[PDB]
RNA sequence: AUACUUACCUGGCAGGGGAGAUACCAUGAUCACGAAGGUGGUUUUCCCAGGGCGAGGCUUAUCCAUUGCACUCCGGAUGUGCUGACCCCUGCGAUUUCCCCAAAUGUGGGAAACUCGACUGCAUAAUUUGUGGUAGUGGGGGACUGCGUUCGCGCUUUCCCCUG
């Protein structure tokens, strides 16, 4: 039985660009290569890109962190 | 904590976070404030977008209801409990 | 903690605002650790509604926005504990 | 446990209604109940905020995301009440 | 309406247009910084500590530990016994501490004003070797039903040594609660 | 917590050196502070006490907000009790 | 810290409701006391009719509102 | 029926009003008389923290008697809903053992023992209620645009007013 913690650890080792959805925001999304995570579900990315469905513009942010409560859905590549 | 114990079985009106008013027989509660209402009716205030008309009330009968304390704002006694005497 | 100070304001008059813009003015009779307060002989004023005088009202602590205490309250003496 | 929780556990197996924070109201037969208000239902009828309805076969709902629940009035005859 | 479908006609704005604080030179009232039943206790706690500390300097200059008429004999030979029962007769203290060696002189201290027995005495053996034999054996002895401790008297041997009243000494029978066990001995 | 003992004083050092020290120095020096709450309104006043929950005891406060042309509205409250959850941002006198 | 009794929906095609009016659909493989679910063959199911399959994904229980089983368990 | 070794099945930690004053008790303090403080008592003022005593006092009917000459309130009793000074315990529902008072199998006091309560503190502001993405951010009456139109309206752009 695969759990989210073990799966998140796999994505981390793989360094794949994981996309994340925002809490209460459908129009905004974030994607980046995860570097680490804590029990609070907070995720840190090496190179983040803020993409909007309406604007389709990818804003470069770099090494950043994101709150776990704001996470809504994880997506691979 | 007699402030709440004294009010068991009374006809209390629960105020919801969304603005609704649940009037029912307050049966029991808990530390989380989860109440049990009997013969509850739901009221909601709708704004008049057509003209200067009286506020529109839409009653709705529910019966027995269990309200989560997190969604409960406040509660007051609308009237005494249903008298069983003739 | 600080909620203990809130439980000491029984029988005094204050004006509390709610997260939905509702204002409630009345005398306090009891408060709990969850910030839930019971006010007797209280008057409620919902947003875009008419004021109404309620003889009692038990409010939860989560939906509270802030309180308005009297001008003569002894803070230095009441905050010792 | 809490008395409201016990009234919910004994209500297992009967038709109950559940409203969520997103406004949806679910009415159907209750399958499983838990202390944390997690409820499992079957053959429910959902009502959206707009008014449209839909059909489902087997559904589970988180407890924290429930506004309130409607149970059979006959439960008032419980021994605790 | 729902929190997600609510049309925010006036969402949360910043605070850039709301900086209207008071000027710097308009400092706050200096006398409005104090608290009751928090500093007066510390103020009284500091004086009693300092008052004694100042009183300590006066006693050291007046009284000399080494130059004590009661104290006699070689310091390395003399022994110190405390926690002794008040009912212990002088002969009982001799016969119990003579097993380790002959006692040249024995001095039992008494209250200066009350005259009551202090509970500790100084034992002077004839030979320095006889004392050391008691250091290990005497410690932990049971005299008159009450355990007693025994250590070489440091009043005139150890550099920088002083008794309780001067902040030194050993044993914590009256130290912080639940910090010094009564069963353990020196 | 990391210190499950009941004698833990983690909260003590936190308010003295942690981010919540902004309120301690405010009550110490009796300096004003502007707070942005979930009401979309800004509250400027002094502080007298607080705790870990970010609940401050304010006095001589001035509420300010705007509706809609955009019209500003302000009032005064000499003594009030602010909750923490409804707070968004806090700003001491930058002087 | 009692976990939810989601053993019934294990290895079943479900359709989950999210907070911001978003919905997904996939086969469940595991859960946690906090309702953190890992579903495979998941579709985004955006507001429009378009469909986008990505496969294995993770969902936080704090955002899960309701979950219905299309296979009736 | 007792003790010993193993497997299996059940379970959350700290506690017992709080802040001041204690000259006096205990701790009989490890240095030639001594600590202070602290800890555990006893004494002593309070936020009164809950109770027990209900004297006194407040509201109104029922019953009884009075034809009364006062100007310092007030005839007697029951019922409804209240208040309440002074004086007592600092708070346990249950169980176990020692000593003692005793109307001696009961009625009580001085000691602890470790046992349940959902009493409190921390895990409790880190997803499931006790610290927010439920913000409250409007509505209406007159003049004032456009698109579609079933001419009722949906969306959209302006000024002055009543309303919260």
């Amino acid at each position: 039985m695969v759990q989210p913690i073990n799966l998140i650890f796999r994505y981390l080792q793989n360094r794949s660009r994981i996309q994340v959805w925002l809490y209460e925001q459908v129009n905004m999304r974030i994607e980046g290569c995860i570097i680490g995570f804590d029990e609070y579900m907070n995720l840190v990315l090496d190179d983040a890109e803020e993409i909007h469905s309406k604007t389709k513009s990818r804003k470069q942010l770099g090494r950043i962190m994101l709150k776990g409560d704001n996470i809504t859905l994880l997506q691979s590549v | 904590s007699s402030k709440m114990l004294q009010h068991i079985d009374y006809r209390m009106r629960c105020i919801l976070q969304d603005g609704r008013i649940f009037i029912g027989t307050f049966k029991a509660f808990d530390k989380h404030m989860n109440l049990i209402l009997c013969d509850c009716d739901e009221f909601r205030k709708i704004k008049p977008k057509n003209s200067k008309q009286a506020e529109r009330e839409e009653k709705r009968v529910l019966g027995l209801v269990l309200l989560r304390g997190e969604n409960l704002v406040s509660m007051t006694v609308e009237g005494p409990p249903p008298k069983d005497t003739g | 903690k600080l909620v203990r100070f809130l439980m000491k304001l029984s029988h005094e008059t204050v004006t509390i605002e709610l997260k939905n813009g509702t204002q409630v003015h009345g005398t306090i009779t009891g408060v709990d650790v969850s910030m839930n307060t019971h006010l007797k002989a209280v008057k409620m004023t919902l947003k875009n509604r008419e004021p109404v005088q309620l003889e009692t009202l038990s409010i939860r602590g989560n939906n509270i926005r802030y309180f308005i205490l009297p001008d003569s309250l002894p803070l230095d003496t009441l905050l010792v504990d | 446990i809490g008395v409201p929780i016990k009234v919910l556990h004994e209500a297992e197996g009967h038709i109950v209604t559940c409203e969520t924070n997103t406004g949806e109201v679910y009415r159907g037969k209750l399958i499983e109940a838990e202390d944390n208000m997690n409820c499992q239902m079957s053959n429910i009828t959902v009502t959206y905020r707009d008014g449209r309805v839909a059909q489902l076969e087997q559904v589970y709902i988180r407890g924290s995301k429930i506004r309130f629940l409607i149970l059979p009035d006959m439960l008032k005859n419980a021994p605790m009440l | 309406k729902l929190p997600h479908e609510k049309h925010h006609n006036q969402p949360y704005c910043g605070i850039a247009p709301y900086i209207r604080e008071f000027e710097d030179p308009r400092d706050a009232p200096p006398p409005t910084r104090a608290e009751t039943r928090e500093e007066r206790m510390e103020r009284k706690r500091r004086e009693k500590i300092e008052r004694r500390q100042q009183e300590v300097e006066t006693e050291l200059k007046m009284w000399d530990p080494h130059n004590d008429p009661n104290a006699q004999g070689d310091a390395f030979k003399t022994l110190f016994v405390a926690r002794v029962n008040y009912d212990t007769t002088e002969s009982k203290l001799r016969r119990e501490f003579e097993v380790y060696g002959p006692i040249k002189r024995i001095h039992m201290v008494y209250s200066k004003r009350s005259g009551k027995p202090r509970g500790y005495a100084f034992i002077e053996y004839e030979h320095e070797r006889d004392m050391h034999s008691a250091y290990k054996h005497a410690d932990g002895k049971k005299i008159d039903g009450r355990r007693v401790l025994v250590d070489v008297e440091r009043g005139r041997t150890v550099k920088g040594w002083r008794p309780r009243r001067l902040g030194g000494g050993l044993g914590g029978t009256r130290r912080g609660g639940a910090d010094v066990n009564i069963r353990h001995s020196g | 917590e990391m210190t499950p003992e009941e004698l833990q004083k983690r909260e003590e050092e936190e308010f003295n050196t942690g981010p919540l020290s902004v309120l301690t120095q405010s009550v110490k020096n009796n300096t004003q502070v502007l707070i942005n709450c979930r009401n979309n309104k800004k509250l400027l006043g002094r502080v007298k006490a607080f705790d870990r929950h970010c609940n401050m005891v304010l006095e001589n406060v001035k509420e300010m907000w705007t509706e809609v042309k955009p019209v500003n509205k302000d009032r005064y409250i000499s003594k009030m009790f602010l909750r923490g959850d409804s707070v968004i941002v806090v700003l001491r006198n930058p002087l | 810290a009692h976990p939810p009794e989601l053993k019934k929906f294990m290895d079943k095609k479900l359709s989950l409701k999210l907070n911001g009016g978003r919905h997904v659909q996939g086969i469940l493989r595991g859960f946690d006391p906090f309702m953190n679910l890992v579903i495979d063959e998941c579709v985004e199911m955006a507001t429009s009719g378009q469909q986008n399959n990505i496969g294995m994904v993770v969902i936080r229980g704090n955002s899960i509102i309701m979950l219905e089983a299309l296979e009736r368990v």
